[PDB]
């Protein structure tokens, strides 16, 4: 996933997606790119920030 | 009528995902200012 918004939230929805969809997402840029304090265990979404 | 408040609600659906739709769908659609939310009877953190 890469998007060119600067909303921060975005990046936690993808958290919650990679939570109940089970499938890996990597963060690029914009929202997603946003590090996030820490993700649900299930959760499998990884970012390039750092 | 203590001191032009309208009020909508809706139940918890079963599926995480499904309740995010729903929620957006049915709440946000409706320009809501807050959203009143309550664990289920079920035991699911
Ligand atoms: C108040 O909220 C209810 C909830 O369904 C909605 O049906 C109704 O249209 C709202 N009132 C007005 C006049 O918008």
């Amino acid at each position: 996933f890469g998007d060119d918004t600067d909303q921060e939230a975005v990046a936690q929805m993808l958290d919650f997606i990679s939570s109940h969809t089970f499938v890996p997402i990597l963060g690029i840029h914009g929202g997603a790119s946003m590090i996030m304090a820490d993700k649900d265990p299930t959760s499998t979404f990884f970012q390039f920030g750092a | 009528k203590r001191h032009q408040l309208n009020a909508t609600s809706v139940t918890h659906k079963p599926n995480a995902i499904q309740m995010a739709l729903s929620v957006c769908e049915d709440l946000i659609s409706s320009q809501v200012y807050a959203i009143l939310v309550s664990h289920p009877p079920t035991p699911n953190d």
